[PDB]
């Protein structure tokens, strides 16, 4: 009747995990393929997380380790015209630093942000740096930028990356329009918390994605279909000086500020932001009731790293207060100014044993970026607050459309052909 | 409705040549194997030749094996037979027929489903 | 006409693109990339070894002397080759591939011994 | 009589040493050596896969059903096998090897389908 | 019935388990493990290449046109296939395997040339 016939080169695949490789400085449509996608169970996210951290750590290996600076500092108030918003933000700290010769010392004074230092014994002249009790700070190399250069992830032979082209796709379930790609689009590893910057926009509508939308323990990733432009600045002219603390080892610090001292801040158009939230609210009401109340509120608690919008602006690390963006209730040429704090001693990843010193940048800093999505958490009346402390969510927002499968070319079927 | 229409020749001298052709319509031409079946004026049916749906495989009755060529054009829905050396014994009606073979991934045939009306070939 | 382009097509159509997929099976930081490459080679060789064991070495379409059990699938040829894509077919008989593979090996083992004794 | 000893000899002489060359295709500090070894294996397997695709698996000399186009080379057999060494020949037709390889694949694909339908 | 289970059995019994062993040939800290895996692949490929050179590609039992020299072993078939296990046999003719391998290669080289001239 019918006989087993063996075929090799069959267009069949199964879900699989593997190691993807980099490509830095092609697409086949698959006409009648419907595939099941599931962001949040996508291991491409876990790989990107580990690769970004590893590359970050590698870049600090050849940089000056600031152990000579774990000394007592004598700090007084800065003798300049400091506005009310900046009182107590800066301190003028003196210390005895090592030099290139072991039997010599030098007296150095520098400006530090208050967030980077701590009083000892509750004494108002003697302070230490924040990490002297937990870690050695490593200074980032001034020649190495923090720019989020795009990375493409490519599959090894025997594997393929499938891509979902459905414009209304929410990260899970069947995708009726699937193509095969050799390598992903370039993804910029932008590191930020509650507002996602410089990512991809939704093609048509604001898309709200959540692993379980009714579960208040889960985060909600909101992709915008329009960017909101945000303008950030540190409006102070910084004079950057350096000293040798060892054999070819230079430490960089702010010596002084030229002119008045003002608070760093970000500007979001008021009208654009109100249109953006109206769109988010309309989509939230498709998961929540229609005749409901949607309230936005500020982050409820935790340290500065999670209660603010954290980002790298021109090499400086900003911590902006977004209570001016998330303070409204929606029931059935102005701008919003967001105050920002600056830190030089940071921990980047949610880790304890590492710390980095970001050397100051000479001059005045300005950067412009696009808000392309929000990370929200949820508490009638539903209340939503900013979230985003875990960087894996930033990467889920770009990788949600990709899946990795293994090719299984061998198979059998009945035919009328016999050996 | 499936139609097979022979548009071949007529009278030819012994030792000459004559080409038959058959135009097909009403079905996917390329899905079926085809054959030529011959009927002498006073006789029954005789199988002469068979061709594959893709045109790659041909089979013949021994009596015409070194003389006839069976061919196919799947773009023009045309079946053809080129006959050479035409013996007096080749006088017959030649019918265009669909069937006689399948492609392994298909249910089998081994019978003829459709017939044309036949060209009369006379060798004098 | 590219790699996996036929994935949504019928088995009888997709079977004509076997060389398209066959050619895409082959091609401390950097170690995990070597592991991926070594593993891809090992996977490839196991499938090739298996075809050799079954007597299908060197070919993409191989007919055998193993009959089909309709307990494996009772669909006819029009259901299988003119519908059920290869992805659909693979799901339907996944439970039976080890039984079929064992029967392909057993058959080849009898064939090689019957052929050595006819050359004697 | 050793590896590449026939490189300067005529194609018809060099063709008798094919096993001499075939056997010399197979065999942080130390990683670049693994990369070289993995790469050598991958190269080897791609050439073997290609012979299989063309229906030449397991042999050093393989005849095909692909006719020669004299647009590729219009030299006769005495010019090619009794002069032009293989290095010279390779230069002369380098521009045509992808056309020829494509035609070898297309032919094998028709041959395997015509043979499965004759076993039916 | 598992891997090497037949090692203590007679050659004529052990010859029926060839697929059992064939399938067990394939599958800074961690580098020596990659070296072991790369090496296992290279070993495998050399044995497969050698079978191809002798004209035995794709099969576990291969008959050749090389006669046996009784200078290699003068035992009869009952002594060899109904006694001397494969471990015992391997010891007895170890001194002759390179002579035999050379003669298998020479024979295949004559066979491929005689077959190309008959297709001409
Ligand atoms: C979101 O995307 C926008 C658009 O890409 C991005 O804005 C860009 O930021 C970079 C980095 O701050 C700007 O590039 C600098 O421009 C100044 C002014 O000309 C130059 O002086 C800088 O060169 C010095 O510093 C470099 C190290 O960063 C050294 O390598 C160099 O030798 C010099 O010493 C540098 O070129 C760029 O101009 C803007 N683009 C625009 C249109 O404004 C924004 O930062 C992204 N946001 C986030 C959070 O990633
Ligand atoms: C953010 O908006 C404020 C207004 O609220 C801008 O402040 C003005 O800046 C101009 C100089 O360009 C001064 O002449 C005005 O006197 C300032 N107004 C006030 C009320 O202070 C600020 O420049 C904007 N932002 C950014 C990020 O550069
Ligand atoms: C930090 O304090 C130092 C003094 O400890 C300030 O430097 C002095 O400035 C006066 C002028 O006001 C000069 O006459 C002294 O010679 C300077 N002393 C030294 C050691 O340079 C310094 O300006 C203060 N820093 C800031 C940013 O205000
Ligand atoms: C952002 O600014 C708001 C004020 O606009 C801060 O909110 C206040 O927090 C204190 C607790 O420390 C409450 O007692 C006040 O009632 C809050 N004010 C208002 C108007 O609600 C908020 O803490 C700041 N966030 C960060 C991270 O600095
Ligand atoms: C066909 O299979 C029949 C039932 O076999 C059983 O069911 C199948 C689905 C498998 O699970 C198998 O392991 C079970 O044994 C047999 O009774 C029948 O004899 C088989 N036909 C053959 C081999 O001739
Ligand atoms: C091939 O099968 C066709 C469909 O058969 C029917 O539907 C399938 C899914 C089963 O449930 C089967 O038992 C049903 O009878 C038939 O229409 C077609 O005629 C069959 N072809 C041949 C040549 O037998
Ligand atoms: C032989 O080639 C003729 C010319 O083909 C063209 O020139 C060669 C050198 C290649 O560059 C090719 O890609 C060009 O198309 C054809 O016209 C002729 O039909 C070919 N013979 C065959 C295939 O029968
Ligand atoms: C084979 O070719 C020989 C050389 O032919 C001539 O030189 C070559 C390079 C071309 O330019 C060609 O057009 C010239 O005619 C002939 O001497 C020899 O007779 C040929 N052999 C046969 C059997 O035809
Ligand atoms: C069989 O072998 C005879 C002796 O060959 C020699 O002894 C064997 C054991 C090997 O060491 C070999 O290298 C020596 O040459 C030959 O005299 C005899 O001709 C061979 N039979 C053949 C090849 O027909
Ligand atoms: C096969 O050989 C058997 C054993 O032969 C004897 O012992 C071996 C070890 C040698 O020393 C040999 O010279 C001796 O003659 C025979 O008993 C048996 O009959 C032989 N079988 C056949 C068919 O000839
Ligand atoms: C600082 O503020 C005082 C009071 O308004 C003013 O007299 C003084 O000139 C300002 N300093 C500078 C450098 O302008
Ligand atoms: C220094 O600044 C702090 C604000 O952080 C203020 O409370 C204190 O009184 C100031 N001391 C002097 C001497 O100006
Ligand atoms: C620096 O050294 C001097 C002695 O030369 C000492 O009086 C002063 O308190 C030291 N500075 C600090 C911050 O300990
Ligand atoms: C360092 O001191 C701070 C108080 O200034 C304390 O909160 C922190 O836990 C200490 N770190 C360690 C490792 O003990
Ligand atoms: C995402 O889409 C799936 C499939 O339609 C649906 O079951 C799920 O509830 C949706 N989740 C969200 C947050 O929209
Ligand atoms: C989603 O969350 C609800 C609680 O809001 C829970 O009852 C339900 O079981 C969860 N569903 C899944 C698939 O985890
Ligand atoms: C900042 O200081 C530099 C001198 O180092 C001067 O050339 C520049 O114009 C100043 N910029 C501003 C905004 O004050
Ligand atoms: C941001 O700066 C651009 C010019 O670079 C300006 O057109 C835009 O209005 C500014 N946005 C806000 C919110 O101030
Ligand atoms: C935001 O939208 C609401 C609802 O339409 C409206 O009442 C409110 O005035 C708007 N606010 C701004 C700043 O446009
Ligand atoms: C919710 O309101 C919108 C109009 O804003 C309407 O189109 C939609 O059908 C309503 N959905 C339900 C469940 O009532
Ligand atoms: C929210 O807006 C009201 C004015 O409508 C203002 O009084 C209140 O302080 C704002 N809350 C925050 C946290 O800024
Ligand atoms: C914001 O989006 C627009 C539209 O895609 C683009 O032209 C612009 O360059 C983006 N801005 C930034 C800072 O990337
Ligand atoms: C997809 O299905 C349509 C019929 O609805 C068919 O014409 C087309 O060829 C199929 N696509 C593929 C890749 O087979
Ligand atoms: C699908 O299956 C049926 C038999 O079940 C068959 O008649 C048909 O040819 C197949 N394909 C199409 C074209 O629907
Ligand atoms: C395959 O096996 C599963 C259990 O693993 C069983 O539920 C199913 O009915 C079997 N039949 C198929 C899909 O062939
Ligand atoms: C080199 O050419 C000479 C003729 O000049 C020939 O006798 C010799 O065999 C050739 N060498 C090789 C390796 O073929
Ligand atoms: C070289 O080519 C010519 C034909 O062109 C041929 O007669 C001769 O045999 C070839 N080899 C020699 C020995 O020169
Ligand atoms: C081969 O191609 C080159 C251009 O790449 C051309 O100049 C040459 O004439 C071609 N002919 C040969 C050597 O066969
Ligand atoms: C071991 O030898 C005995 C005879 O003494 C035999 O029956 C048994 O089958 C042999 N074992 C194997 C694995 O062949
Ligand atoms: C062992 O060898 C002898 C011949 O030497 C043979 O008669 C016998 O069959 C072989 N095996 C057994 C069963 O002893
Ligand atoms: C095999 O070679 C050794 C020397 O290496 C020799 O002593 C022995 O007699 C030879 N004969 C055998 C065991 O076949």
């Amino acid at each position: 009747n019918l006989w087993v016939t063996v075929y090799y080169g069959v267009p069949v695949w199964k879900d699989a995990e593997t190691t993807l490789f980099c490509a830095s400085d092609q697409e086949i449509h698959l006409e009648n393929v419907t595939e099941e996608f599931n962001m949040w169970k996508n291991n491409m996210v876990e790989q990107m997380h580990e690769d970004i951290i590893s590359l970050w750590d590698q870049s600090l290996k050849p940089c000056v380790k600031l152990t000579p600076l774990c000394v007592t500092l004598q700090c007084t108030n800065v003798t300049n015209n400091i506005t009310d918003d900046m009182r107590g933000e800066l301190k003028n700290c003196s210390f005895n630093a090592t030099t290139e010769l072991r039997n010599k010392r030098q007296k150095v004074y520098s400006l530090f942000y208050r967030l980077d230092i701590v009083p000892m014994g509750e004494n108002s002249t003697n302070y230490r740096l924040i990490n002297c009790n937990t870690s050695a700070i490593t200074q980032a190399c001034p020649k190495v930028s923090f720019e989020p250069i795009p990375i493409h992830y490519c599959a090894p032979a025997g594997f393929a990356i499938l891509k979902c082209k459905d414009k209304k796709f929410n990260g899970t379930g069947p995708c009726p329009s699937v193509s095969t790609v050799q390598c992903t689009h370039g993804i910029k590893p932008v590191v930020s918390t509650q507002l996602l910057l410089n990512g991809s926009l939704a093609e048509e509508e604001v898309i709200i994605r959540s692993e379980n939308i009714t579960n208040n323990a889960k985060n909600i990733l909101v992709q915008l279909n329009t960017p909101v432009q945000i303008n950030c600045t540190r409006p102070n002219n910084n004079t950057v000086k350096s000293i040798r603390i060892g054999p070819g080892q230079a430490f960089y610090y702010t010596g002084d500020i030229i002119g008045d001292i003002r608070q760093a801040h970000c500007n979001v158009s008021k009208a654009t932001w109100n249109e953006t939230l109206g769109k988010v609210v309309k989509q939230l009401r498709k998961h929540f009731g229609n005749n409901t109340i949607i309230r936005f509120a500020q982050s409820s608690g935790g340290d500065l790293e999670v209660t603010t919008h954290s980002f790298n602006c021109g090499g400086e690390f900003f911590y902006c207060n977004t209570s001016g963006l998330f303070n409204s209730t929606w029931i059935s040429n102005d701008s919003i100014t967001l105050p920002c704090r600056i830190k030089q001693i940071i921990n980047m990843w949610q880790r304890i044993g590492q710390a980095m010193y970001a050397p100051p940048i000479q001059g005045v800093i300005r950067c412009v970026s696009n808000i392309t999505g929000l990370i929200l958490t949820r508490d009638t009346t539903e209340t939503f607050r900013p979230g985003g402390g875990d960087m894996r969510d930033n990467w889920r927002s770009e990788l949600y459309k990709y899946k990795v499968v293994k090719i299984e070319p061998l198979g059998v079927a009945p035919t009328r052909c016999k050996r | 409705e499936v139609q097979l229409v022979e548009t071949g020749g007529g009278l030819v001298q012994p030792g000459g040549s004559l080409k038959l052709s058959c135009r097909a319509s009403g079905y996917t031409f390329s899905s079926f194997a085809m054959s030529w079946v011959r009927q002498a004026p006073g006789k029954g049916l005789e199988w002469v030749s068979l061709i594959n749906d893709r045109g790659g495989l041909t089979f013949y009755v021994d009596s015409v094996k070194g003389r006839f060529t069976i061919s196919r054009d799947n773009s023009k829905n045309t079946l053809s037979l080129q006959m050479h050396s035409l013996r007096d014994g080749d006088t017959a009606v030649y019918y265009c027929a669909t069937g006689g073979m399948s492609s392994a991934l298909q249910s089998s045939k081994y019978y003829f489903d459709f017939w044309g009306q036949g060209a009369l070939v006379t060798v004098s | 006409l590219g790699f996996l382009g036929a994935a949504g097509s019928t088995m009888g159509a997709a079977s004509m693109t076997l060389t398209v997929q066959a050619r895409n099976l082959l091609s401390h930081w950097g170690i995990k990339q070597l592991q991926a490459r070594v593993l891809a080679v090992e996977h490839y060789l196991r499938d090739q070894q298996l075809l050799g064991i079954w007597g299908c070495s060197g070919k993409l379409i191989c007919c055998t002397n193993v009959p089909w059990n309709s307990s494996w699938s009772n669909r006819n040829l029009s259901e299988i080759w003119d519908n059920m894509t290869w992805l659909q077919w693979d799901k339907e008989i996944s439970n039976y591939t080890q039984i079929i593979y064992g029967l392909l090996e057993e058959s080849q083992n009898q064939q090689e011994k019957n052929e050595q004794d006819l050359l004697a």
